[PDB]
């Protein structure tokens, strides 16, 4: 644990990039979380919702 | 059957045309909610129930 505080600044930046990442799978209310799906799946009246 | 016992079938294992469920004019009513008609024939599909 000496070198603690490069350690934290590495792990932060790491873990912010993966939930940024983890961000992407996550629907938010919509069908599906993937947008190849939704192009593929429905008309655009739907698909622009 | 009656609508209280309403008939499911399961499809698997086979190639669907559904342009012939498109373009028949003799459904009164021909729609859709989580997928769009025109884009039936481009998808690949698992657990069809009629």
């Amino acid at each position: 644990s000496a070198l603690g505080k490069l350690q934290d600044v590495v792990n932060q930046n790491a873990q912010a990039l993966n939930t940024l990442v983890k961000q992407l799978s996550s629907n938010f209310g919509a069908i599906s979380s993937v947008l190849n799906d939704i192009l593929a799946r429905l008309d655009p009246p739907e698909a622009e919702v | 059957a009656s609508v209280y016992a309403w008939n499911r079938k399961r499809i698997s294992n086979c190639v669907a045309d559904y342009s012939v469920l498109y373009n028949s004019a003799s459904f009164s009513t021909f729609k859709c909610y989580g997928v769009s008609p025109t884009k039936l024939n481009d998808l690949c599909f698992t657990n069809v129930y009629a």
